[PDB]
């Protein structure tokens, strides 16, 4: 006695979220394997999350001149609306995918010549900068730029929000905002350049997506 | 097998009560590299509906941030939930009001939006029930509550008029007597005195009016009243742990959740 | 000479409606103050203690059909993802059929979970055609309609081959939220952006067109069925549901 | 500085007059809070504790003769079983001769148990004759008066030859029911199926005719007695029981 | 529950036990009792099993207070033929007791 | 490789005369079990054919 | 709920449970999210037997805080203009 | 027979809003008396107690 063998009727195939049940289903047919590449055409490494999304993005361009008074308001921003543009590589990653959690990476950069004094303050205040005083924005995590020590700040901020994650399609609320206040107004002497330009530089640390979404 | 059957399959127990506790908790990831194999199923089998569904690359959701499980039934119904509401009107009268399971009796007779919907998602009930009355209104007025199980004379229900019974017949039973200036609310338990097994919310007939009731709470006040002033009584119902709950049932629809 | 002395606080004769702890009697109608023991004699031993007894129970949701007369990519049906969604009805008597997930889930504010739906098509033999349900994550007020079919495999999908000897495909969602609780906001009568009950809606394709001979009908209905994974439930209210008109 | 408070709590200075729980007494007028001994001097040492003193004991529920003048098959008398029957009563002075069962049975909602009958006859050592007691089971309302005598040996019977050594039948009847217990409806004035007060009743016919000399009586009287074996009852009330008038 | 099909025809029902009374719950949450479906596509014959469910401690035959269990069977999905095909399709109930206690044997019926 | 398991066709139930031979089966669905009565509603033995 | 009456006690001391569909709330929010993630209760009294010819009736509230209860990222404190009173 | 007596002292229904040992809660609107966890999750861990 022999066994003849058939074709199998149920299976369940996919990539772990298409799910196909098949009621008359068949086995695959590959041909070679994968290989490798011993003379490579590409030898940076390839494409992940990582090295898309978690990369500085130049999302703001200032300028501090000296006709701003003090506690002046240089720059006010939203830092996750502002990184939510077609313009960014990590557009790629949240036009499809609906809720995220993150932590983000500032970094703010001038440029005076040592003939020029003055300060600034680069405080990252959460959701809103609200009736608090401007004279206590050194509780918030910040940074100082004086133009007699250094010009780089970096700040390194968690998800803080009320709400288990951040919405892009329709969000509640901003998560951070950063603003710039004069700290010191900026003197300059006779032929000394009246302005110095100003940059902000994000990125996100530690980027969760859930729930990709058709529409947008 | 005891009664003489036979078969070539297996029988199997279908929807078996309490298969997970309702908070989130740990009894890596929830599914993973292999194949989800419980995306299709047969719904028509009940051996290969108790399969766990999993369709998509999951991971575990963690731990809950509050203590309590709100999702037992044991602290849900905990919490008091309204019975009923009355005024009286002149002197020496006496309210009678049955706690009455049945969904055929709609409210302000019968039980009120959240005990209505209890009480019709299983078929039996068996156990003491918790009562806490609330006095408001008037104030030096004396009043007496007791307790008649099922079968027993007592006056018509839902009706205020005088009582036909004796004082001997009702401190027989149990009673309690309080002032309305001192205390404002009673909190007495309704013991289970019953001479059926359990009763029922969902009937009909000559069973509806025998197997729904279980008990029956009246009230008698005296001293009431001086020139204007109203006495009004509101009842609240809680559950205790020595009360059982058996057979789940499906829940009323959206047309028979009334209230008052 | 006796030195017993307590301070009366403050709170003196409320009466708290909130909790078991303050809702249990101080005293009895009971003779001797007894208790009564376990008898699940006639009752089957079937007894009930958590909520998940009705909530884990796949019930029948919504009703739709496959016609041969639609194309390709077409939407048959869009469902809100959320506990509370159900449409069925019956005429004789007047009533509006609940299901057993949006009894519990109407009587508290706020819920998390995985939704599981199941849909049930009832082919013969004959028929032959494919659907696509599609979920795209948000809330359930979005601009879906726009949604092409080709757009719609950007979202985590999945299809389903009709005719064979398996009928029911399982549809676990997962839990995509910014909040880790969703509102019941069905009590208020004004929406607000910001407060939502779904998280998102989910559209049913026309994935391949549905052949078939002359001799059987030319439509296939499927059976929408709605249960619950891993369910949490807080903050309990009371409110009556009403059918979604869609 | 002390730090002692509570919170005053719901049912404040309520009267519970349902259990000793709650209607112990807080203080007392004896000095010095004294206690009592135990003092079975002048009651012979027989001391109360429980209520099956009453109800284990047999006493007398009716009375029925048991004529030459009747035919085979006929239906002397018929009982309803229940502890609330009984039917004596007395002229001199007016009274309604209550049974101990039916006392302590009347105090009560819900009954359970197996009551025990037992038929004393006064014959003669020259009568001869037979009795057939029979037990259908059912409830105190049914129409039992057109069963014929082998229609009767269906049921669970038994026979008695009267004439002999031993004068008394004790015919334990077996809890038959559909609920559990069983209420007491006689404090309600109208009718209403599904709830009762017995488990049938209970039939005495003519087996064998009586046959005897010319120089005694032409009748035996015959007494039934009531007790109750394997009794429970529950939930307390008050009620004054009344003559069975049949 | 025994039906039969031509597989030309298509739909669908649902056979429930429910205990006392088809009360005013919701037709849809008929799968929260022990039941059993009817797919013209999958099966024929569907079987049940339950306990005695009941208020009291035995159910009385000659004067019952309400009836124990109580079978609905409802159209779940419609039937659809077409030309030719047959426009019915016939049902049959079959029962039987389980664990059957009897007690107090009586004269009158 | 996953093993998706399916209804059974053919099965043979019945009470010990009645024999039911289906070409389309499934499996039964029973909720609760037999419980027994800790106060019993009738003390005698049930009925049979030795006390009828 | 609870039920009092005016005659016996005065007072009442009681919890309020934390029953949210979302982590926490704030109180530095504008926009919809001033409407949605502020609040996280809401109290309600209904009174009767009130009442005779000519009296008065005042009710006052306090808070206080519990050991279950979590504070988090502290924040610049309020100016000297915001800080109002009664 | 029960001896359970107590007298009923000065400062009888008094409230005292100077400190937590007074001001703390004789009862409870929560269902089953329960109680809370910690949970630090979207707050980043920077807890604040003094």
């Amino acid at each position: 006695e022999q066994m003849i063998q058939s074709v199998d009727r149920t299976a369940v195939t996919g990539a772990s979220y298409f799910t196909s049940v098949d009621q008359s289903s068949v086995h695959t047919a590959e041909v070679g394997s994968h290989q490798i590449e011993p003379l490579k055409t590409s030898v940076d490494k390839p494409g992940s999350k990582k090295t898309q999304g978690e990369k500085f993005f130049l999302i703001h361009s200032a300028r501090w001149l000296t006709t701003h008074a003090l506690f002046h308001e240089v720059a006010k921003l939203d830092v996750v609306k502002l990184l939510y543009n077609e313009q960014f590589a990590v557009q790629g990653l949240l036009r499809y995918h609906t809720y995220a959690r993150f932590g983000i990476e500032i970094q703010v950069q001038i440029n005076p010549t040592p003939f020029q004094q003055g300060g600034l303050i680069c405080a990252m205040v959460p959701g809103d900068q609200s009736y608090g005083s401007i004279a206590s924005l050194t509780v918030y995590p910040h940074g100082l730029l004086n133009c007699n020590i250094n010009n780089v700040v970096r700040i390194k901020v968690p998800f803080i929000y009320t709400r288990g994650a951040y919405h892009f399609k329709d969000p509640q609320y901003p998560v951070w905002e950063l603003t710039i206040r004069v700290w010191s107004e900026l003197n300059i002497g006779t032929g000394t350049s009246a302005y110095t330009s100003l940059n902000v530089l994000a990125r996100f640390t530690d980027l969760e997506l859930h729930g990709l979404t058709p529409l947008s | 097998d005891d009664s003489g059957g036979f078969s070539t399959t297996v029988s199997t127990e279908q929807n078996v009560p309490d298969p997970q506790v309702g908070i989130t908790t740990m009894r890596m990831d929830v599914s993973g590299v292999q194949a989800p194999v419980g995306a299709i199923t047969t719904i028509e089998d009940p051996v290969l509906a108790k399969k766990v569904p999993e369709t998509f690359p999951e991971l575990k959701p963690g731990e809950s941030r509050h203590t309590s499980d709100h999702m037992s039934i044991y602290k849900f119904m905990g919490r008091s939930h309204f019975l009923c509401t009355f005024t009286f009107n002149s002197n020496n009268k006496e309210y009678t009001f049955p706690i009455t399971l049945s969904s055929t009796s709609n409210p302000p007779h019968g039980l009120p939006s959240t005990l209505r919907w209890f009480f019709n998602l299983f078929q039996l009930y068996r156990g003491p029930l918790d009562l806490t009355i609330i006095i408001t209104g008037a104030t030096d007025v004396d009043g007496m509550a007791w307790f008649t199980p099922v079968g027993l004379a007592v006056d018509t229900p839902w009706v205020e008029k005088e009582s036909a019974l004796q004082i001997d017949y009702k401190t027989a039973l149990g009673a309690v007597r309080f002032n309305t200036r001192r205390t404002g609310n009673i909190q007495i338990r309704l013991p289970w005195y019953s001479y059926l097994y359990a009763v029922s919310g969902a009937l009909d007939g000559l069973g509806d009016k025998t197997d729904s009731t279980f008990g029956l709470v009246s009230i008698q006040i005296a001293n009431y009243n001086h020139s204007d002033e109203y006495l009004s009584f509101s009842c609240y119902l809680s559950v205790t742990e020595q009360s059982e709950f058996y057979f789940p049932r499906a829940p009323l629809n959206s047309n028979a959740m009334l209230s008052t | 000479m006796m030195r017993n002395e307590t301070r009366v606080s403050t709170t003196e004769n409320v009466v708290n409606l909130s909790n078991y702890e303050d809702a249990r009697a101080k005293m009895s109608f009971a003779l001797d103050q007894e208790d009564w023991k376990s008898d699940p004699s006639q009752g089957g031993g079937i007894k009930i203690t958590h909520f998940t007894t009705w909530t884990s129970i796949p019930t029948l949701a919504a009703q739709f059909p496959f016609n041969a007369s639609d194309s390709v990519g077409q939407q048959i049906k869009v469902i809100p993802v959320d506990p509370y969604f159900f449409q069925m009805t019956n005429t004789n008597p007047d009533q509006k059929c609940i299901t057993a997930l949006a009894s519990i889930c109407q009587m508290f504010c706020f819920w998390r979970g995985d939704l599981v739906f199941d849909f049930q098509v009832f082919p013969t033999k004959y028929h032959s055609g494919r659907l696509l349900f599609c979920f795209v994550p948000g809330n359930e007020l979005i601009d879906v309609t726009g949604i092409t079919l080709k757009q719609a495999t950007t979202a985590p999908c999945a299809v389903m081959d009709i005719a064979g000897v398996q009928s029911t495909l399982r549809f676990r969602v997962p839990w995509i939220s910014d909040t880790p609780y969703r509102v019941n906001r069905y009590t208020k009568e004004a929406h607000q952006k910001g407060e939502y009950t779904a998280i998102g809606k989910l559209i049913v394709y026309c994935y391949n067109r549905l052949t078939s001979p002359s001799n059987v009908a030319h439509h296939v209905r499927v059976n929408v069925y709605l249960s619950a994974i891993n369910l949490e439930c807080f903050a309990p209210l009371y409110h009556a549901m009403d059918v979604t008109t869609q």
